[PDB]
DNA sequence: TTT
């Protein structure tokens, strides 16, 4: 699981639509 | 008086070169080598001896303070001193009024943070200096290579390569164990990440499912709506990544969805020119420089009629009108600016500036083309950004307490900007550095 | 990608 490409995209999309504000 | 060899070597080589006539000097001491420390001895020794004409400079407005607050003698931007060249370069044109001692009557010329100079600024500098103003710089050769959009050459500032500017390098770090220094020392050698936890005030990152949640809930714990966030910093590569970040930060710090709120402190992105017309010839006075921090006073979303000569109809521009007051140490001025906070409508102002070109690219419907209202309209607006989230390129020359980082936007950065992005990316937070 |  050396996917530094995908793992950077998992963090990229979670910034795109961040969690419902609290 | 007693330091490592480099500091014992650098001070003399500087003096033996400027007491002598012709040598040009730059010093390259990277993180840990105490360059900010070594610059001081160069100053306090010289003000005690009979060597006059000592003038200090800075490439930006941020670095000006941290020197004039470090030394005790007034500093200035490298532009303000050398016959100010504004955001678009020029010569011999004075905008500010400070009776600035930029008389070019100087045996010594000092400028720090030499990691930002393009060719355009060095050539003006050489054409400016008298035959007796020796240049002594000090900086970091592994920080971000200067931004030159007009050269495919990925080149660092010329203050290292130039012939006369034969530079000495500092090499040995002294603080026998610093978690940050031990990081940025390997990152300049291209390893780019690891975790080191010592004494709880150090560097550590976040991964996994709740990568950003735990990282954000760490941010908002460090700064719980404190409204005092000058020392807690998030830093990113792109402009797309940033405008997401300060939006998230704001909605928790300043509870609202407005892009701007009253009483908020914002950082500029252009010098606000206050331009007067005298006898038919333009003049200018700078009110707020580029990096100058300022506060909001009154907020309102409005519209404006935009128009240019030779162009049909009227165009619809919707922007902010915000009064602004000066913040920090600078002199107190109060005037107002125009800012558009809509990517949806930022395009609508570009097309006016777009379709106008064709008219002026050939306006033969009588004599010469009237290029006035092109720049007269474009100089109405400005660019700004929030304080909590600034980009990697613009977050330099100022060291903060606790730092934050965002990695995913750095794939598009090449191999050589990467290490210069992380070197400056880690080195900003003095004690604590958190990444992702 | 960058000011």
């Amino acid at each position: 699981a050396a996917t530094a490409a995908k793992k950077a995209d998992k963090v990229a999309d979670d910034l795109d639509a961040f969690n419902v504000d609290d | 008086d007693d330091l490592t060899e480099g500091q014992k070597n650098a001070f003399n080589i500087v003096m033996k070169a400027i007491k002598e006539k012709k040598h040009h000097v730059t010093i390259n001491g990277p993180a840990g080598t105490g360059a900010t420390t070594l610059t001081k001895f160069i100053i306090e020794a010289l003000i005690s001896t009979g060597e006059t004409g000592i003038i200090l400079a800075a490439p930006t407005h941020a670095a000006k303070k941290i020197l004039s607050k470090l030394s005790g003698k007034e500093a200035s931007t490298i532009h303000s001193i050398l016959k100010i060249n504004p955001v678009t370069y020029e010569e011999n044109v004075l905008f500010e009024q400070k009776e600035v001692p930029d008389l070019a009557k100087c045996r010594v010329l000092i400028c720090d943070e030499v990691s930002m100079y393009d060719r355009k600024l060095f050539k003006i500098l050489l054409s400016t200096i008298p035959p007796w103003c020796t240049i002594i710089g000090i900086g970091d050769n592994k920080q971000i290579r200067p931004v030159d959009p007009g050269e495919n050459t990925a080149y660092i500032s010329p203050f290292f390569t130039h012939k006369d500017f034969y530079q000495c390098e500092l090499t040995e770090v002294k603080r026998s164990n610093a978690p940050i220094i031990d990081v940025a020392t390997d990152v300049r050698n291209g390893k780019w990440i690891y975790d080191k936890v010592v004494d709880g005030h150090g560097v550590r990152g976040f991964t996994g499912d709740t990568a950003l949640r735990d990282f954000m809930v760490n941010y908002f714990s460090i700064v719980k709506s404190l409204d005092d966030l000058f020392e807690n910093r998030v830093m990113a590569f792109t402009n797309k990544s940033v405008d997401k970040l300060n939006s998230i930060i704001r909605k928790k710090i300043f509870e609202t969805d407005k892009d701007f709120i009253v009483g908020e402190i914002i950082v500029m992105q252009e010098p606000l020119f206050k331009t007067y017309k005298i006898d038919g010839k333009p003049v200018s006075e700078i009110i707020f420089n580029n990096g100058q921090l300022v506060r909001i006073i009154e907020a309102e979303y409005t519209s404006t009629f935009v128009k240019a000569r030779g162009v049909p109809g009227e165009y619809l521009i919707r922007h902010w009108d915000l009064t602004v007051e000066t913040y920090g140490d600078d002199e107190y001025y109060r005037e107002k600016i125009k800012i558009i906070s809509s990517d949806e409508e930022l395009y609508k102002f570009n097309l006016f500036l777009g379709k106008t070109a064709e008219t002026y690219k050939n306006w033969n419907k009588g004599g010469k083309a009237p290029w006035s209202d092109f720049w007269d309209a474009k100089s109405q607006f400005s660019k700004v950004k929030a304080l909590p989230a600034s980009t990697f390129h613009k977050a330099q020359g100022m060291s903060v307490d606790r730092a934050f980082i965002y990695t995913p936007c750095i794939h598009y950065a090449d191999v050589e900007l990467a290490q210069q992005l992380l070197y400056v990316g880690v080195t900003r937070g003095r004690y604590d550095v958190f990444y992702v």
